[PDB]
């Protein structure tokens, strides 16, 4: 008898449920999905094949070394799928797993993705959710950013590159978003900003709310930063879906023509 | 000019104290031939500085962080103005020179309503993309996301360097222990020991994100040999038209 | 420098600069470990790393830091090190400290503290000067209490009065009276600044020696009774009375005048019981008659000049006798050998007040030690700076020679290959000092910067000869680094085909006048045509070394090139003075007389702070009279203070923003016209 079958499935029942139950039931009540709803949203049905869901972070520090603190998949869920039969690579960021902040796993997990997707040749969607860079990971959470800045920026011209910002976006978390070739917001949901309200307080000496200094309405009115703002987060993935459609799959590949009535 | 030539007046330039600046334009006079330096736009966004030197006789592109204007903080004007410069100096095959010293990006309701994510994502394309070589010293201090835009190791830089007064972190030693510690109400040693640990340039060299930690006298000499090295560098990019950069 | 006798393990140095540096080299040939005093900013200084133990000793401050006793008293506690050098200044004065430490276990090298109570005050000094039956300045004994009695006192001892302030240094609540409403004016003013320079609110009035020649004789002591004279000093080439130029032996004191001085000198110090080294100071007329002034109960900061013609380790017989053994050296050991001068170089503005003292950095620096005949003692390094908060001093330079001439030749040399950039020093009025026709003569005085510049210090006037010669070494380095501009690499793509230019026609603009030069190239000489007159310039050519050495018709000449602009202008420093000239070819000057002179508004009034942030301090008020280059209100940042500097120059009109204020990228700050 063995028991690497149970450990398994063990694993999969956590990875699937994130950062435990009460979180998601959190997520939801400020009006908000979750990663894995997200991807079912967006890709065809049944075409989502995930790839690295066991992925741990290996940080040992600040006793996140303990049972409690250790999450497969870790706040991150990548992988590939079809939008209308056409390939796509994606990620979504799990808000409930340490505030969705990256780590050298979910950086990791990132750059695979996006190195497949640059060796086949299919766009990369980045539903974005982070608190931005994990304290407690140390240095390595920056050189994770700057592995994935290298990427958007290597990428660029190559294959198309979407951001949609699904929550509070803050720190370096803005950087990667900047380097796509488009970005769309979600209304009251999500924000964008690299310096916190309270540090502008103690900075700039301004009273300044969050959703005024980093809003979508903000970003899309004045900023100049993201390119469309949506209702809710069901709105605003039916309407990637569409805006895909219209891209080619490849800068090697003519524009795409649809039949014509 | 004698490619070896030390610079030992360069070993105390960087105050002990944080809170004290000092002029960069000292440490580029000191490191290049003959301390002849052309500065490009000298009087617009002074807390960077770009220009045109020469190291052991072969022209280099300039970029450094200026502590005395903004504490070297980064912004929407010196962002486009280090963005241009480098991708001039990458376009015509003339290897960059980075010196830094940034606490990050300046805050502030004006910078976000500005547009401040476009022109640092600006900055931090233009790094990433050179094929040029790239020489980086870190001087006193690299913060966060600024440290990332400031030509790192981890953008395909070729060599890196700290001195000794250098320091390394994802934020300041204030911020990281109140979000560390929520609750532990023992600011005092918890802050003590961050800042025993992380405020050195230790967790960057143990990773190997710094070729070494160089005395500061032997940094033109340093500069001289890795220039003499990198000049042969090819590297190969996927094909496309041209790039989106994010202007 | 036998190491065989026994000698004290431990000696801590409480003084910093040259004297630190000085006394720690002489302790380590000696073979003796050693530790070394600071404060906190002098924690990388020359002395720290050059001695074997450092100790922090307090802030920046001198009252704080080197004038802290109790500090000295833990610092030596912990080192437990066996004896304690002054050097000069700082505590080397001061009767509490010697008691203090000579208490518990502590020696002191130096002398007792009988002895500099003795001499420490001007009255009971010249009283037993006056017992000590040797010669002393013509004055009225005791202290004047009222303007009538000084008056009174004034009409039997001489026309020509000096009012001179009770203890204290420096040449401080001193000056020189010649009438009785003079003399009493100046009484009183003297008493209205007395209590506030030093307090002691004792004054002397006495006779004024016109024409004085302030000659020094250096005497060395034991406990076992026994004195020697070492020679004597010079020290007259002065300004605010304090000493910049001073040479080993004198021109003016032959054999028979010397041994009187001596002898009167090692009289005084029997007297007064010295047991150390000592200066006894002098003023000699031209009648060759001397009067006691002062003698220094220290170390004297001029003396290594008196080493080179003895040869003798003053620092070493100092902590011989220290130890307790008597001197090895008889009357008949201390001789006359060669001659030396030395100069003290110091960072300050010569061409105001024949000095001012200035801060920087120093961005160069070097010593010409390979040069023959040449000493230095300086305890300052690249990348030091001169701070507000101790002595301008840089170096001392020591020249020594087989005779007068060639010391000063030697001393000229060492002041042209003496390289220091990054604050403004005082070598040009030096060279002039050692080649003025009457130094080299030796009429020399107190008052020789006096009437030698009485409208002050205005540089080199330099004579057509050598302004041929400058302008010709100016138009060789332009015309070196127009063509060192033409060798590139080859580039096989497109290949460079370099100019046929044979003459270079030059238009030179020195002081307020314009000279046309025709300059020719044949390899390393450069043939140069200054308005019809033919040089000769030959030299390596080397444009990256901060010295070049030149040749002008056989005549060798060092220059530095401190600036150079493509637009023409360049500072040459040339025989010690830096020239700004301004070349440009001879179209370019044509061209030039269309350009239209404009004029400067010179109203910078609206510098900003960087930050969005608040003030910290506010360091000026409204109306101080500050111009320019100097804090005005310092403001505070995520991690950096900003040093917020003035505007144009001028006097500050108002500053009205205060600390915290809420700015919004800038603020409106120091305003000027
Ligand atoms: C590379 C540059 C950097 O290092 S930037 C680091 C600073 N980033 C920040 O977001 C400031 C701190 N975070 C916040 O203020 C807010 O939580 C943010 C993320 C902005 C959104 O507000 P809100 O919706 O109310 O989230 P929340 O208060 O409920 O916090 C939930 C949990 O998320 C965590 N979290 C977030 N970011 C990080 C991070 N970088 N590192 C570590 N943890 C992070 C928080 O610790 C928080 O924990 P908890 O579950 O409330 O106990
Ligand atoms: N009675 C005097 N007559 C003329 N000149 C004098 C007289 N006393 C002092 N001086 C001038 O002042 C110089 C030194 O003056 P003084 O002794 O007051 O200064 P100090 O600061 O006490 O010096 P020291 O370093 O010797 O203690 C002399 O070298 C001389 O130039
Ligand atoms: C001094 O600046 C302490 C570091 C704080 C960094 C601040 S806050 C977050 C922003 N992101 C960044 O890179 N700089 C800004
Ligand atoms: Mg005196």
């Amino acid at each position: 008898a063995t028991s690497v079958n149970e450990r398994i499935e063990n694993k999969r029942r956590t990875a699937l449920l994130g950062g435990g139950q009460r979180r998601i039931d959190a997520q939801h009540k400020r009006g908000k999905l979750t990663a894995r709803e997200r991807i079912s949203l967006l890709l065809d049905p049944g075409s989502f094949v995930e790839s690295d869901m066991f992925v741990e972070h290996r940080c040992a520090d600040f006793g996140m070394a303990a049972d409690k603190n250790k999450f497969p998949g870790d706040s991150v869920v990548t992988g590939r799928g079809r939008i209308n039969g056409r390939l796509v690579y994606v990620f979504s960021q799990d808000f409930t797993v340490f505030g969705g902040s990256l780590s050298g796993a979910h950086a990791q997990k990132i750059c695979k993705i996006m190195d497949q997707a640059i060796t086949v040749g299919a766009p990369v969607i980045g539903l974005n959710d982070s608190g931005g860079a994990r304290i407690q990971e140390g240095v390595e959470s920056l050189a994770g950013y700057a592995d994935i800045f290298l990427r958007n920026v290597t990428a660029s011209g190559v294959i198309p590159q979407i951001s949609l910002i699904m929550g509070p976006c803050a720190g370096g978390a803005v950087y990667s978003p900047a380097l796509t070739d488009f970005t769309f917001m979600v209304k009251d949901t999500s924000y964008l900003f690299i310096t916190g309200p309270d540090v502008v307080k103690s900075v700039t000496n301004e009273d300044v709310t969050q959703e005024e200094l980093g809003g979508a309405k903000t970003h899309t009115t004045m900023s100049g930063v993201a390119h469309r703002a949506f209702e809710n987060d069901v709105d605003a993935l039916c309407n990637l879906r569409d805006f895909f459609n219209y891209l080619p799959l490849s800068s090697q590949d003519p524009a795409p023509v649809r039949e014509c009535h | 000019d004698p490619s070896d030539r030390l610079v030992p007046e360069l070993d105390t330039i960087v105050p002990l104290e944080s809170t004290k600046a000092y002029n960069m334009v000292d440490i580029i006079h000191s490191v290049v031939d003959e301390r002849e330096f052309f500065e490009i736009m000298p009087n617009y966004a002074k807390n960077i500085i770009v220009g045109f030197a020469r190291m052991n006789g072969r022209t280099v592109g300039i970029v450094g962080n200026q502590p005395k204007v903004a504490s070297g903080c980064l912004d929407i004007n010196s962002s486009v103005k280090g963005a241009r410069f480098v991708r001039f100096c990458d376009a015509f095959n003339i290897p960059l020179i980075t010196f830094v010293d940034v606490p990050g990006f300046l805050p502030g309701t004006a910078q976000e309503y500005g547009g401040i994510i476009r022109h640092g994502a600006k900055l931090l394309y233009a790094f990433a993309e050179a094929t040029v070589p790239k020489v980086t010293v870190i001087t006193r201090k690299a913060y966060g996301g600024a440290y990332d835009v400031m030509s790192s190791k981890h953008l395909c830089g070729d060599t890196n360097y700290a001195w000794p007064t250098a320091e390394i972190a994802v934020m300041g030693a204030k911020g990281a222990v109140e979000i560390i510690f929520k609750g532990h109400e023992n600011v005092e040693a918890a802050q003590a020991e961050y800042i025993e640990k992380f405020a050195n340039p230790f967790p960057a060299a143990v990773r190997g994100f710094v070729d070494d930690i160089i005395q500061p006298s032997s940094t033109r000499a340093r500069i001289c040999c890795d220039l003499d090295v990198l000049a042969s560098k090819k590297v190969q990019r996927p094909w496309r038209k041209h790039a989106n950069i994010p202007l | 420098y036998d190491p065989n006798e026994k000698t004290f393990d431990k000696i801590l140095v409480a003084n910093r600069g040259e004297i630190a540096c000085r006394v720690i080299r002489t302790c380590k040939k000696m073979g003796i470990k050693t530790v070394a005093i600071h404060s906190d900013v002098d924690a990388s200084s020359v002395h720290v790393k050059m001695a074997d133990e450092a100790v922090c000793v307090g802030p920046a401050p001198t009252s704080k830091s080197y004038l802290n006793m109790d500090a000295i008293m833990e610092a030596i506690k912990k080192t437990r090190a066996q004896a304690v050098h002054p050097g000069y200044g700082f505590l080397s004065e001061n009767k509490e400290f010697a008691r203090c430490l000579a208490a518990e276990d502590v020696v002191f090298i130096g002398p007792d503290t009988h002895a500099i109570q003795a001499m420490g005050d001007k009255i009971e000094s010249k009283l037993l000067a006056k017992k000590a039956e040797v010669n002393t300045i013509p004055g009225f004994d005791g202290v004047v209490k009222d303007a009538e009695e000084a008056v009174r006192i004034a009409r039997e001892i001489g026309y020509p009065v000096m009012i001179k302030a009770s203890a204290g240094g420096g040449g401080k609540g001193m000056r020189i009276a010649w009438d009785d409403e003079e003399t009493r004016d100046g009484f009183r003013l003297s008493s209205q600044e007395a209590a506030s320079s030093f307090g002691d609110d004792r004054l002397l009035i006495e006779k004024f020696i016109d024409n004085p020649r302030h000659i020094e004789i250096q005497v060395l002591g034991d406990k076992h009774g026994n004195a020697l004279w070492l020679n004597e000093r010079e020290c007259s080439i002065q300004r605010r009375n304090q000493k910049v130029v001073e040479e080993a032996p004198s021109i003016f004191l032959d054999a028979e005048t010397r041994r009187a001085m001596g002898e009167q000198a090692v009289a005084l110090a029997r007297a007064v019981k010295y047991s150390s080294a000592g200066t006894v100071e002098f003023l000699v007329d031209s009648k060759k008659n001397f009067y006691f002034l002062e003698m220094n109960t220290r170390l004297q900061v001029e003396h290594p000049v008196t080493e080179c013609i003895t040869g003798l380790d003053l620092v070493q017989e100092m902590i011989r006798v220290a130890k307790g053994y008597p001197l090895r050296h008889k009357q008949a050991d201390i001789r006359i050998n060669g001659w030396a001068v030395e100069c003290r170089v110091y960072a300050e503005d010569p061409y105001k007040s024949f000095g001012l003292p200035s801060i920087g950095r120093l961005s160069q620096y070097q010593e010409p030690l390979h040069l023959p005949g040449v000493r230095v003692d300086s305890g300052i390094q690249p990348g030091s700076d001169i701070s507000i908060y101790y002595d301008p001093m840089i170096s001392k330079l020591i020249t020594y020679g087989s005779d007068r001439t060639e010391a000063l030749k030697r001393m000229a040399d060492a002041l042209d290959n003496y390289v220091i950039r990054g604050v403004t020093h005082n070598i040009a009025l030096l060279r002039e000092v050692i080649i003025n026709s009457r130094f080299v003569k030796g009429d020399i005085s107190t008052k020789f910067l006096s009437d030698v510049y009485p409208d002050g210090f205005k540089g080199h006037m330099l004579t057509k000869s050598e302004k041929n010669q400058l302008l010709a070494i100016a138009s060789s380095l332009f015309v070196a680094f127009q063509l060192r501009a033409q060798h590139f690499q080859e580039n096989s793509r497109m290949p460079v085909i370099k100019p046929d230019i044979a003459n270079w026609e030059l238009s030179v603009k020195l002081h307020d006048k314009v000279h046309t030069v025709v300059a020719s190239n044949n390899g390393s000489v450069f043939s140069v045509e200054v308005d019809g007159s033919k040089l000769n310039v030959t030299s390596t050519w080397n444009l990256a070394s901060p010295l070049l050495s030149v040749s002008v018709d056989g005549t060798q000449r060092t220059v530095q090139c401190l600036s150079r602009e493509a637009g023409g202008n360049m500072s040459i420093q040339f025989l010690g003075t830096v020239y700004k000239v301004n070349i440009l070819t001879r179209l370019a000057a044509e061209l030039n007389k269309f350009m239209l002179e404009k004029v400067t508004e010179d109203t910078s009034s609206v510098l900003r702070s960087p930050m969005p942030g608040v003030v910290v301090a506010v360091s000026v008020k409204p109306g101080d009279a500050v111009a320019e280059g100097q804090e005005i209100c310092v403001i505070e940042a995520m991690k950096m203070q900003n040093s917020m500097t003035a505007g144009k120059t001028g006097t500050v009109k108002s500053v009205h923003c205060q600390a915290g204020d809420t700015v919004g990228e800038g603020d409106l700050l120091v305003e000027l016209e």
